[PDB]
C-alpha cells in the first residue's frame, strides 16, 4: 500500500522528514530480507550500514541510508541494484544523492 | 589443452596484471572499489593473500614448461595448427588451463574494437598472440614503429646496417634507399654530383607497403637515427620551386617542406616524387603517426612479408615483457638451469617440425632463448629446410616464449 | 539538434569507444565486471543483444544524413555554431540519436575540477578539443602538447618546417634571429658566418609560442633541427668557458644553459634575454622538456586567434589521427569516392552560408580532400577577399563537422 | 601527523585526481559508472564531518596553503624525526585533525603494490605516491617501469657532467682522449674520441656507478655521431658491408652482442664493465644503445636514496616534481600569491635545513640561485655544502623533496576569498 | 538566551563571581563539545583544565578556566581560538587576563 | 610581525587602548574585492590599499590609474629613468640602442641616431617594469620631448604623403 500510495501523491504531500524515514525503512527491509550474508557483512565492515540487531542505530537521523547502500553496491549484486534503482525511478546513486 | 585454452588463460593473467596496476594505491579502507571487486573475483577463478595462489601457479608452470615429457604435446605442429582437445592428463593443465573467455561476446567485442577511436598504444600480448597464431586483425588505429615492420628485400639487405653506408661520401649516383626509424620513414638518392630536376619513381618495399601515416610532416633531412647522412643536401631557398610527390591512393599531390600535416598510405604501388630543383643528393622524410593498413596486419605477424634469406627480423616485442620473469629467474639462480631447459624446448620443437624427426645440420644459436630477435633470424636462415616450415617454427616458438613471459612472473620456489 | 545535443552524444559514442577498449580481452565467463556492466548499458542508450547492429545501424544512418545537404543543412548555417537554439527540424536520425545525454550541472563541474588535476590524459578525446574550438573552454593545465602544432606564421618567419632548408644553408652575413619548434623541443638563435661577440641579446618570443610552458626541461646549444644539421652555428664549448645564462620576465633568477639541471619556466612574459658568456660563431639554443599551454591561454590556439598573417601555416588539431578508422571503412566498400564528393558539397554549402551574399567566393579551389583538413584549413584561411574573422569561423565550424564524422561514421556497414 | 598519514592522504588526493580524470565526460543521465561511483565514495572519505565537489576540495587546499605556510603550525614536519620514523606526533592542528589520517587499507595495500612491481605493463608515468615511497622508505619500484637514463645521471670522478660534455664532444680533439659515457632521453652513448685512427681490438669501458643499474630491451646498438641532436666531432660513423663484425660483451651474458645489426637486443649494464671489440680500426667511434630502459630489480634504492652520489658538487635531477607542480603554480599566479608563497617556502626550506644541523643554525655560504619550485637546482646547491656532513645533505634533499611533493598534491584546488 | 542576555546588561549587573562562573560553563562546553580528544588531553596534562569527569572541580571558582584555555591554545587550534576570541569580543588571550 | 597574522606576546597599553580589530567581516573584504571591478575607483587611494598590497599582496583596483614613471625599476641596459635625460639630450655618435623611458602621463620608446634609419620592421622589448601597464584613451605619436627636455638625435617630421607607420 505505501508503495502504491507513492504514485498518487507528489513529494510535496509528505513531510521531508518522513519521506526520508520511508527510504530508510525500505533500506532496512532490503538489508534484512534481500541481502546476502556476504553483502551485509561488507557494508557493516565499511561502516555504510549498521548491523540489523542494532535496532537503535537505525532510528532516523539526517542520513539517507538507502542512498548509501545504493552508492556502495557492487556490480554482481544484481538483486538489490534492481530493487533500489527501480525504487529510485532510474536515477543513479549519485543522482539520487 | 587446446591452443585456445592457453590463450584464454593467458588473457586472464593479462587482466589480473592490468587490474593489479589499476588497484595500486587505490585501495582505501572505507570503500570497496569497482576495480578491486574484479581483481578479487579473478582470483576466485584461478581455483586473502593473492601472492600465494599466483606464486603457486607460476611455480607449477615453470616445473611444467621445463620437463619435455609433460609440455611435449605443446611442441607438436598439431597444437599450433588446430583446436583439437588433447588427451593429456597433467596436474598443471587440469587445474589452470581451461576455457576462460565468454563466447561469442569476447570476439564481437574485439571486432568492434579494431574500429574504435583510441586503442591501446601498448597492447597486451593477447592481441599479438591472436595475430601471430590465428592470423587475426589488429585495430585499424593502433600505431607502430615502422622500423620494426622492416624485413630484408632484394635491393638492400638491411636497415640499421645501411647507416654506415649512408654515412660514407659516395663515388657516383647510387640506387635509391628506403630506411625506417622509430617515429619516421626515410627514402631518397645519394650522389656526388647534381641530380637534375624532374620525376623519379621509388619502389615501395614489400615490408613498408602496409604502412599508413597521419599528422605527418614531410621534409628534406640529412640524418638517420641521429647519424649524419652524406651525399645529400638538405639545403634550399624560399625562392625554390615547389617539390611534391604522389601516391596511387590520392589523386592530389602531397607537398614537401611545408608546415602542413599530411595523411597518405604507402599501399598501392610506388611513390612519384617530383624534385622541383636540382639537388646534390636528396633525402625525403615522412615523420608522423604510423599505422598498419586495415586487413594487412597478416603480413607483419604471419611472417609473410619475408622474401629473402637470411633476413632481418624483429621480435614482436616479447623482449619487453620478459623483463619481469627474467629478473625473477636471476634472483634465485635458476637463470642458468632455465636457459638450458629452453634450448631443450627449442630443439625438441624444431625437431617435430621436420620430417624426418631430427635436428637439422648447421644449427647453432648465437643467443639465449630470450633474445628471440636473433634466434628468429637463425631459424629463418636454414636453407636446407623449406621456407614455409621455417616461418611456422618462429611463429610457434614465439607463442611459447610469450606464454612463458606471462605465466612465469610470480615464480618463487624456495 | 542543438550543437550541445550533438556533442553531448559525440561524447557518448566516444565513451563507448573508450569503454570497449577496456573490455577487450577482459570479457570473462562467470564474472560481472564493472567496466563491462557499464559498456552494456551504454548500448541500451542508443536504441529507444548485439551492439554491432545498432552501432552499425547508427553509423549507416549518419552517413546517409551527413551526406544529403537537404537534411544536415541546418547544421551548416552560422546560427548552429553560434548558439544553443533548439532547431525546428524533424529528421529520423536527429530524432532517434541526437538528444541530451550528459548529466548537468555535474558534468561541467567534473570537467573544471579536472583541468586542475595532476595527470590528465596525454592523448585527449575529441570532446575536449570540440568544446575548446567551439565554446572557447579551457584545457587542463597539465596536458602536454607538441609546440610545433602550436605554430603559426608571423612577420619574420613565414613558416616553421620551411625554415629547415634556410637554416641548413651556410650564411652570407649575420642574419636575424629564428624561432622554430620540433615535436619535443623549441629552438632559437642567431646564424652567422663570423663570430658574434659576448654580451646580451634579446629575442622576441613569437605570438604562437608566448603561451608555452616547460617542466623538466634541459637547455643546451645544438645544431640540429628535426634531425637536419644547421649551418652557421657552433655547438662547441670548453670546461673553462664563462657560463651562459638567460632570463624570462616571469622568473627573477637566471636560468643556466648547458647544465644537467632540469628547468621550469614560462615564455609568457614574451621576452627571452640571453647572455652569451663567450663569443660564438653563430649559436642555437634548445629548450627540450615537457611542454604545456599556460592556464587560460589555450583560447589562442583553438580559436585561431594566434593567426596574424595571410596565408598562414596551420595544423589540424589532430583530426587526421581520428579519421583513420572511418576512412578505412570507406575504402572497404568503395564509398570513398562518393563520400569525398558529398563532402566537397558539404564544405562548399557551408562556406556559402558564412558569406553575404550567399555564393561561393572567387578564387576558391581546394588542393586536397576533405580529410586532409590541415591543408583545406590553410586554403580557406587564404581568401583575401573575405573578412579574416569569417575565415576563422569557417575553419573552426568545418572542423567540428569533420570531427563529428570521425566519431559517428566508424561503424559504417552500407550493404 | 605520522609521515605515513600524510602519504595515505596524499595517495587519496591522487586517487581523487585519477578518477576525476577517468570520469571526465563519462557522467551520464541514467548510466551508473563504476568509476563515478568510486569518485563519489572517495569525496565522502575526505571529511563529511554533497552536490559540488569543488567546494570541499577548495576548502581543503585553502586550509593546506594556510598550514604549510606557517612555520608555527607545520613546524613539526620539518624535524628529522618526522622523516625518520612512524611516531604519532602530539600535535593538534585543525587541518591535520580534519584531513590527515590513515587512509590505506592494511595489509592489502602493501601486498597489492608488491604484486605490482611484478606485473607486465606498469604505469609509464607513475603517481607521486610511488616516488614518495621510494624516496622516503626506500621501497622498490616496479621491475618493468621505464625511465629516461639521463635522469639517472650523477657525477663521477672521470667526467663532471652529462649535458656539459656535449660542448666538449663537438670540439675536434687534439689527441686520443679518455672514454666518455653520456646519456640522452631515449638512449645511452659511450666511446672514444681521437684525431688519428684507433687500432682494431679489445677495449674495456668502465660502466659509471650511475648507469650500473640500467637495463634495456628492444634495443638497437649502433655507431652514431650525435648527442641530443648535436654533432660529435672526432668520431667516424662510417662503415662498409665488407667490414669485419664489431661486437661487445656484458658480464651477465655469455654471448657476444652484435653492433650495427637490425637485431633487437636485451642486456643489462648490471655487472662490471662492457667489453667492446672493434672489428675495424676507426678514427674515433661512438656506440649507441637505444631502446627501452628500466632499473634493475631492487637497485632503485640508488637513484631515489641519493646513494649513487659521491662527488661534490654533483649534477642531480628532481625526481620529476617540477612536472607535477605545474597546476599549483598556475593557481598561485592566478590569485597573486606566487610572490608571498615563495617567500614562505624560502622560510620553510631554511627552517628545515636548520633542524638538520647541530648546532641549530643556518650554514655559512648558503644562498639559493633558484626559487622553491626549481627543486632540481636547489637540490644541487644543498648537495654542495662541503662544511656539512654528506649523509646529512642527502637527507635534507630527500626530505625537502617530500614536502615539495606534498605541496604539489594538496595545493592544487587553492582559491582564496 | 544567556548569550543574548549578555548583550542587554552591563557587567555591573551580575556578581563578580557569577560572571566568572558563566565563563567556566562556556569553557566546559567548549572542551566538552568543540575540542579534539587531543586538545583536551594536552590541557588536562598541563593542569589547565580539570579532568573532564571532575564535575565538582569544574564548578568551584577562583579560576577563569576560559582564560586559561584561551591562553594555552596552540596557533593551530583555529576553531577554539575563534569561538573564545569572538566570545571575548576580539581581546586576545593576553588582553583577556 | 610582518610575516604572520600570529598573536603578539606584548602587553603595552597603547596597543590595548587603540589597536584592535575594527573591520566588519567577512563583509569588509567581499566589498574591497567587489571593488576592484568598479568603474571609477579613487584617483588618489588611501594608504590602506597600498598597505594591503605591500604586505598581504592583495589586488589593486583594475581600473585604478597610476603614473608609470613610478613603476620604473632598473634593468639590464638602462641604469635609471630620469638620468637618461641628460643622455637623450646629447647628439648621438652613431645609431645607438633602444631606449625606454617614462613620464608622469606618458610612455616613451625609440631609437636615436646621427644617420637615418631605414624603413622596415623593428622589434622592441618591453622592460620588466612597464610590462604591467595598460592604456586606454591613448594618442600614440612621434616626439622630441622628455619631461620638457629636448631629445636630440631624433627628428619627428612628416608629410601628408608619408606611408603609414604602425605597431602591434
Amino acid at each position: 500500500c505505501l508503495m502504491l500510495f507513492q504514485a498518487l501523491i507528489p513529494p510535496s504531500a509528505l513531510t521531508a522528514r518522513q519521506r526520508l524515514d520511508i527510504n530508510n525503512r525500505f533500506a532496512y527491509f532490503l538489508i534484512k530480507c534481500h541481502a546476502t550474508q556476504a553483502t551485509t557483512a561488507r557494508l557493516v565492515a565499511n561502516q555504510v550500514i549498521y548491523p540489523v540487531d542494532a535496532i537503535d542505530q537505525w532510528q532516523s537521523n539526517g542520513r539517507d541510508v538507502l542512498v548509501a547502500i545504493y552508492n556502495n553496491l557492487l556490480p554482481g549484486e544484481l538483486v538489490l541494484t534492481n530493487l533500489i534503482q527501480t525504487y529510485f525511478r532510474g536515477n543513479t546513486a549519485q543522482q539520487a544523492a | 589443452m587446446s591452443r585456445q585454452m592457453w590463450l584464454d588463460t593467458s588473457a586472464l593473467l593479462e587482466a589480473i596484471s592490468e587490474y593489479v596496476v589499476r588497484c595500486n594505491g587505490d585501495t582505501f579502507s572505507g570503500l570497496t572499489t569497482g576495480d578491486f571487486n574484479a581483481l578479487s573475483n579473478m582470483f576466485t577463478q584461478l581455483s586473502s593473500d593473492p601472492r600465494v595462489p599466483l606464486q603457486t601457479m607460476s611455480n607449477m608452470f615453470v616445473s611444467f614448461i621445463t620437463s619435455t615429457d609433460r609440455c611435449g604435446y605443446m611442441l607438436r605442429k598439431t597444437w599450433f595448427n588446430s583446436d583439437t582437445k588433447p588427451t593429456v592428463s597433467d596436474d598443471f593443465i587440469t587445474t589452470y588451463i581451461r576455457p576462460r573467455l565468454q563466447v561469442p561476446m569476447s570476439d564481437t567485442v574485439r571486432q568492434l574494437n579494431n574500429l574504435s577511436l583510441q586503442p591501446s598504444a601498448k597492447p597486451k600480448l593477447y592481441e599479438r598472440q591472436n595475430a601471430i597464431m590465428k592470423g587475426l586483425d589488429i585495430p585499424y588505429s593502433e600505431p607502430i614503429e615502422p622500423c620494426k615492420l622492416f624485413r630484408s628485400v632484394a635491393g638492400q639487405t638491411g636497415n640499421i646496417p645501411m647507416m654506415g653506408i649512408l654515412a660514407t661520401p659516395p663515388a657516383a649516383q647510387q640506387q635509391p634507399f628506403f630506411v625506417a626509424e622509430r617515429r619516421r620513414i626515410l627514402f631518397g638518392i645519394r650522389s656526388n654530383a647534381a641530380i637534375p630536376a624532374g620525376a623519379y619513381q621509388f619502389v615501395v618495399p614489400a615490408w613498408a607497403s602496409v604502412l599508413s601515416v597521419t599528422g605527418a610532416y614531410v621534409y628534406f633531412t640529412n640524418s638517420f637515427f641521429g647519424t649524419i647522412i652524406a651525399g645529400v643536401t638538405a639545403t634550399a631557398t624560399a625562392a625554390d620551386a615547389a617539390t611534391t610527390f604522389t601516391v596511387p591512393t590520392d589523386a592530389n599531390n602531397l607537398p614537401v617542406q611545408t608546415d602542413s600535416r599530411l595523411s597518405f598510405s604507402l599501399g598501392g604501388g610506388n611513390i612519384n616524387l617530383e624534385l622541383g630543383v636540382a639537388k646534390t643528393g636528396f633525402c625525403v622524410a615522412i615523420e608522423g603517426e604510423f599505422t598498419i593498413l586495415a586487413n594487412r596486419s597478416q603480413a607483419y605477424y604471419t611472417l609473410n612479408s619475408i622474401t629473402q634469406t637470411p633476413t632481418s627480423i624483429d621480435d614482436f616485442d616479447v623482449s619487453d615483457f620478459l623483463t619481469t620473469f627474467l629478473s625473477q629467474l636471476r634472483a634465485c639462480g635458476q637463470y642458468e638451469i632455465f636457459s638450458d631447459a629452453m634450448d631443450q624446448l627449442t630443439n625438441s620443437l624444431i625437431t617435430n617440425y621436420m620430417d624426418p624427426p631430427a635436428i637439422p645440420a648447421g644449427l647453432a644459436f648465437t643467443s639465449p632463448w630470450f633474445r628471440f630477435s636473433e634466434r628468429a633470424r637463425t631459424i629463418l636462415a636454414l636453407q636446407n629446410v623449406d621456407l614455409n616450415i621455417r616461418k611456422l617454427i618462429v611463429r610457434h616458438l614465439w607463442v611459447i616464449t610469450s606464454l612463458i613471459a606471462v605465466f612465469g612472473r610470480y615464480y618463487r620456489p624456495n
